């Protein structure tokens, strides 16, 4: 698998040299806010449930016509495993943040599933809309903690955003 | 690569389940020893030329028969040869201390060592001489926990050629 | 007394196909008191079979594992789950890979054949949801199909090529997808990564 | 599987409504013939090694080439294999004809037989010719079951003809 | 797996006849010059480990590329792999000559091999120039063994060649 | 197919080792062996035509129902299929002994031969009467290691048509 | 052990099957060349104290550092390790010899060399030298096929070490 | 897996010598009656079928128990077993022969035969009745090959039956 550190290692591996200092700097920065990342990691995993959950109701409202017979979550079986796939994706995403890549997103997660969506017959717009849902209730929990030390989280709040960018752009 | 961060996300994935606060303290803990682990990565960087140049002479004193012709450490390309492997060693330790985990090394270093040193008939006792040179050097260098980062990920090397 | 026309020996077929190693799969089984020249055939037949034709360097070797397989205290059924649940096994067959990729590649490595259905899909990827990893592993070595063809001292073999029981029609040209050839390997280690041979759309 | 009366229920379900009085009444009709369709079922299974077999000596018979040296059916192995698929074959159409539907047939039979087929070399041609002269000796022994009730079974023989004439032409 | 007196019965069997005299006779050719045949065959494995050595050191030194960072040998996992597949060419080659036929090479080594190397990034002409060096040691061995009676060997060496040549064909 | 060759060199295989003196010495043995086996091979290929003949024959002295009306013995089309089996039978022991293996006798005879025979009604002991009647006429034809081959071959099928 | 008897009865054990002429002319090339491994392997016993002597002397002038002080060849107890080593090899090369196939050779010393030799820092080069050694003198006592007998096992072990 | 050769070098290597000329002498002797031990071989595999047909014919003439209703034999599927493990027994006894060493037979065949017997209430003593009818029948193909070299086979004969002995020994 691959972390912030281990593709700038990777990276200088190529080039056949030491870490250079531009990169060591780049490196210790992230060192640097690993508290703040690890408290937003945080708030995702504890408010996961209620992310899913706010998610789930707001896109059911949207679109009347996938819970309705001949939608693709209309018998029990299939509402279930629409369920099943946005925890799969919210998982994926919040492990990205703590690496700082979005490779372990990319390499499990979003491989494939835009040609097994159309197979199945999945509408791919409506799943990319259920990541954009996920997204902002997300990134109100990482953005409004409890007990927190007051800081500036949005560089981390920005990171969010394009994991669930990057997951929206593959599916749809 | 096998680091701290990577290593608790594999758990994860395989029970299919979101991170818990086990795997955050072990995150925390890496980012702790980060900051020790930076600082003997930029010495050892910085005296890289010298480290490299003092071990392979290491190894010519204690082999003396390599330097005499007929002989592995004889001839230009073959000097040549050594100062670049001791200088990857160099480089992969770096790495790991930067990484938090011994997978740069076990990746690029450790894994095939055995059939390509049986192959091209390269001694491990010369690398593991050239290596614990280096240990003494970074000793001077380093203290405290920057030190005791240093001599684990050389002592892993060590323990894998031998 | 004239030939026929077209013309083709027996075996043409495995030969064009690449398959004639495996068509009819030698099937290995460790037998009891075993020599150690005995015990080592076991071994390669399982990396080869369980990880894919895909190199495994000294380091990587089990070691401990084989400690027991050589003593008796655990059966080739048992040391093949030890396998597919190591980091060996997980590192290029599943971090990398999605599950459609993964269980297809189960099928292969542990079952010997292709996935019939898009219903083998649907369950093995809602095991690992509910209950990870080791389960869904476990699901496959403790299978109706494997204990009645391999059982407990027979190392899978390629089943595929030649018809089963329950075998869909399907099978056999999923298999001819999964398989590269003697030199082929199910590799993570690609331009292109892990990437699924069968698609939904062809279940 | 798909059986008639399942492939009703999936249809009113698409719908999302109560199965029909007209939709009823064609279940019951189904029902009402059924001891006829038991009969026919029967007729294949009591003669499934002489359906066969007769079809392998006409197949042989027109098609001398099989079992000539080089032929497909040659030698011992391939005939053999040669056999056992006529004999899958029949299973497939017999289970069809109980369910009243063909789904099974092309489910599990039908599909991906043409490929492997091509793969193999084998001449789908004559594979073909092998189902029609099947049905030929099935269809015979359906219309002249022994001590049975006499009565027309018309509609049971061409519903069986039309299976095997869909295996033919996948197959082909 | 095929020999050459299995692929001439195979031929005769295609024209349904017996082996003819002038078969049988190139056959029993092969039975005169089968010690030397042997003794070839022992040529190559008694000086196995030399021969893979050898070419070794004659690629790296040729492509100096291949060992440095960003080369396909390196780093010690793919060189590892480059020495692990060097070996099995040799052991099929060496397959082939006791054989008398070129088929256990093609079906077992040489099948796949091409796809394999393109999706690794393998260079296929440094492949096949790795065993055309090998070729050339191993006609040496074969040519100037240790106490073997001094005869002509030379359509031994040429068939050596040929299958040498084979593999280096298919890798490229 | 199996021979003497082809088996040393799957077993190299399976332990992925090259070929060594073991494996040297049994593919000696076959070399040592073709020209016995070459003058069966020879002999029975010269005598196939009245070989084919009389074990016909004696198949049909020896059930005499066979020839009457309704029965497989009856008509030229069946006559002419008991001709042609035998001759496949003769033809796949010649291949055997020049191939130096049981081998393509076990491909194109023996592997399917029980579900075919079960299909087509044919009984194993025509063959077998047949098989016999090749045997004593071999015997007069060859003697020493080329009839031991010879026998060999025959035995094996009438074993496997046992 | 790996012998032609054993690799004979132990495939057709795998395929569940009697023994058939292919497996009978594989064993007969076995016992074809008993008379000629019987005597290399007489010969080799009869020398095998002064072979064992000059190979390790050998060692010593190929590498003449190891009889210094503190090294490998130094002591007579090192010394004396050598020579029970270099007689080891040539009793399991006249065992082969008997045995008709590399097996013995495979299960004494094959199995669990490279990590003995590890563990031990024990050199390949040491023991492909005593090797060399005698496979030279061998070629002086032995000719024909007891010499290509000889020179086989010999080989063998050198391709193990190497 | 053993055979003679391999037994004695096991022996001397426990004394840490070289092989004895004693010991050579006796496995000299081996070689120099290896042809005969050779047609030994040949006469029970060409005659198995008949080996096993003769001796199943004696058992359950003796022995009209076995075949009536509640007999070991008496369903055709236990029959069929019966006679399986006749063939496996006449199988492993045949390997032991060429052997020259009894191992092969106790290692794969008979341990723990009894126990499975007990287990499953086959009774021992009968099995070992067929196996000593079975020696019977086999010994005489032995002693009356067709066109072998006429000499004196009798210590092959007495081999022989010594692992017949062995089998019926254990199984009892
Ligand atoms: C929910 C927002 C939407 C939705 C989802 C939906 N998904 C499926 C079926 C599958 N989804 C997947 C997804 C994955 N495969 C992977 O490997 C990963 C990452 C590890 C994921 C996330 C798979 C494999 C399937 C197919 C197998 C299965 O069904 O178990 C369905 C069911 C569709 C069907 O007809 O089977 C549904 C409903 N569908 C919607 O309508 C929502 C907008
Ligand atoms: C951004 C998401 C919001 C925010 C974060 C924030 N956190 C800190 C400080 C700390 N965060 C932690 C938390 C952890 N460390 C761990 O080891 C774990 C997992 C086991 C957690 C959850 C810690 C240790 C600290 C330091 C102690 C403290 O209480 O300050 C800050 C302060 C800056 C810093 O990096 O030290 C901030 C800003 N605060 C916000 O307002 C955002 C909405
Ligand atoms: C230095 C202690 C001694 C020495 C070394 C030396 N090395 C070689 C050849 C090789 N060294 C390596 C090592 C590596 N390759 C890698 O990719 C890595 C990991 C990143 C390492 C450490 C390799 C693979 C080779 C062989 C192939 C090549 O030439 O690159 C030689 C030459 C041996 C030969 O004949 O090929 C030598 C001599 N030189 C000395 O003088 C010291 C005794
Ligand atoms: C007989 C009428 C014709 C014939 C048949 C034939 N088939 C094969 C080989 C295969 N047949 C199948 C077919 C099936 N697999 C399935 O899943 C199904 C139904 C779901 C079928 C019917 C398969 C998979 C094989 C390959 C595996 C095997 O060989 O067992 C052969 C042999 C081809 C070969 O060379 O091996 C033959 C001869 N051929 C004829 O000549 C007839 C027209
Ligand atoms: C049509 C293929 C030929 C035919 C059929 C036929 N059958 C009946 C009547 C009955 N069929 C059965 C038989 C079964 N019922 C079962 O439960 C089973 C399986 C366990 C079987 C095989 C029964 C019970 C009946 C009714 C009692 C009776 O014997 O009449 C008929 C009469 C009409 C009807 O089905 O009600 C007919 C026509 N007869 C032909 O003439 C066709 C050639
Ligand atoms: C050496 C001359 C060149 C070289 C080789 C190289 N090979 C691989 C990887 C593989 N090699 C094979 C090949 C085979 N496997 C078999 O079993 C057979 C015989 C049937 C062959 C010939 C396989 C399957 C692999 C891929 C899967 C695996 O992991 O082993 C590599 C590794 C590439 C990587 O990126 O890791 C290399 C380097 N490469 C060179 O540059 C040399 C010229
Ligand atoms: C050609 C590659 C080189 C060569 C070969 C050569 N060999 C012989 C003679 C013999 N070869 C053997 C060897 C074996 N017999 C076996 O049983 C085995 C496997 C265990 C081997 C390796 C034998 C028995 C002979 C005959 C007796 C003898 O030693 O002479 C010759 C002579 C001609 C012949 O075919 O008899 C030759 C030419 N010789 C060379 O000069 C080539 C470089
Ligand atoms: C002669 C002893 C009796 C006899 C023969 C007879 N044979 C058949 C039919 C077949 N015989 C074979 C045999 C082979 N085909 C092969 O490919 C091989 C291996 C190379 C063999 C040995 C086969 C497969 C058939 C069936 C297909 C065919 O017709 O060719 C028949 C016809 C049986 C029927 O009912 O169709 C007969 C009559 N006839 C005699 O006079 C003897 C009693
Ligand atoms: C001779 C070339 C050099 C030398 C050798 C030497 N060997 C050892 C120790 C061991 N030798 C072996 C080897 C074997 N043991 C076996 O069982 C077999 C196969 C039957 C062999 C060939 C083993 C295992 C050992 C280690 C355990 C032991 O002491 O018995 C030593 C001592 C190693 C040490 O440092 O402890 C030496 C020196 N001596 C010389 O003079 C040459 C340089
Ligand atoms: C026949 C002379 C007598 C006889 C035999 C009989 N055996 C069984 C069942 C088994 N026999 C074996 C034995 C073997 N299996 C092996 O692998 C080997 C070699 C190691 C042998 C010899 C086994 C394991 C079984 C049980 C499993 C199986 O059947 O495959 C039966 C059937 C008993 C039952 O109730 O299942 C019989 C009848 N019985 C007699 O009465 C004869 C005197
Ligand atoms: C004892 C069972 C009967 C007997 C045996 C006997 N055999 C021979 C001679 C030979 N036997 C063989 C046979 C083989 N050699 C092989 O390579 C194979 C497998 C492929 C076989 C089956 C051979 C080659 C010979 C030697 C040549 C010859 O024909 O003589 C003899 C003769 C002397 C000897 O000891 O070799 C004898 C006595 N004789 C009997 O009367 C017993 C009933």
């Amino acid at each position: 698998m691959q972390d912030a550190f281990t593709k700038a290692i990777v990276a200088a591996d190529l080039r056949g040299s030491f870490l250079s200092e531009q990169e060591l700097n780049q490196l210790t920065n992230l060192v640097k806010e690993s508290n703040k990342r690890l408290d937003a990691v945080n708030a995702i995993t504890g408010n996961a449930a209620e992310i899913i959950s706010d998610a789930a109701h707001k896109l059911f409202a949207e679109q009347t016509d996938l819970i309705r017979p001949g939608g693709n979550a209309y018998p029990n079986r299939r509402m279930a495993a629409c369920l099943r796939d946005m925890e799969i994706i919210l998982r994926y995403v919040s492990y990205a943040l703590l690496a700082g890549d979005a490779s372990v997103l990319e390499d499990r997660c979003l491989n494939g599933l835009k040609e097994t969506y159309v197979a199945l017959g999945t509408p791919t717009r409506s799943v990319a809309r259920a990541v954009q849902l996920m997204k902002e209730t997300a990134i109100g929990y990482v953005n409004s903690p409890s007990g927190v030390t007051r800081g500036d989280c949005s560089a981390l709040v920005n990171e969010a955003a394009t994991y669930f960018d990057k997951a929206a752009a593959s599916i749809a | 690569m096998k680091t701290v961060i990577t290593e608790v996300i594999a758990s994860a994935d395989s029970q299919g389940r979101f991170l818990n606060n086990t795997e955050l303290q072990a995150a925390n803990g890496r980012f702790q020893r980060a900051t020790a682990s930076m600082e003997a990565a930029r010495a050892l960087t910085s005296n890289a030329d010298s480290l490299v140049k003092g071990a392979v002479q290491e190894v010519y004193n204690k082999f003396p028969y390599l330097t005499q012709p007929g002989q592995m450490g004889y001839g230009d390309t073959n000097q040549a040869k050594c100062a670049r492997d001791i200088s990857h060693y160099l480089r992969f330790i770096t790495y790991s201390l930067v990484a938090g985990g011994t997978g740069p090394l076990d990746d690029y270093i450790v894994a095939g060592l055995r059939e390509v040193n049986r192959t091209f008939n390269l001694s491990p006792s010369w690398y593991i001489e050239a290596l614990k040179h280096i240990k003494g050097k970074v000793g001077s260098q380093l203290s405290g926990q920057p030190l005791t980062e240093a001599n684990a990920y050389i002592d892993y090397c060590i323990n894998a050629l031998s | 007394l004239r030939p026929a026309v077209g013309g083709t020996a027996e075996a043409a077929a495995q030969k064009q196909l690449g398959i004639t190693a495996v068509a009819p799969a030698s099937v290995v089984e460790l037998r009891p008191n075993a020599s150690e020249e005995d015990l080592q055939g076991v071994l390669r037949a399982v990396y080869r079979q369980v990880l894919g034709n895909t190199y495994v360097m000294e380091s990587e070797r089990p070691t401990q594992a084989e400690s027991l397989l050589r003593n008796g205290s655990i059966s080739v059924r048992e040391f093949v789950r030890r396998i597919a649940k190591s980091d060996l096994y997980k590192e290029r067959f599943f971090n990398k890979a999605s599950n459609n990729r993964f269980i297809e590649l189960n099928f292969k490595h542990l079952l010997g054949r292709a996935p019939y259905n898009h219903g083998e899909i649907q369950e093995h990827f809602g095991l690992y949801h509910k209950a990870g990893y080791d389960v869904e592993i476990d699901s496959y070595i403790d299978s109706d199909e494997y204990i009645e063809t391999f059982g407990e001292n027979i190392v899978p073999y390629f089943r595929g090529f030649k018809y089963q029981t329950n075998q869909s029609a399907g099978g056999f040209p999923r298999m001819v997808k999964l398989w590269g050839g003697d030199a082929g390997s199910d590799t993570d280690r690609g331009k292109n990564g892990q990437r699924t041979l069968v698609t939904t759309k062809d279940l």
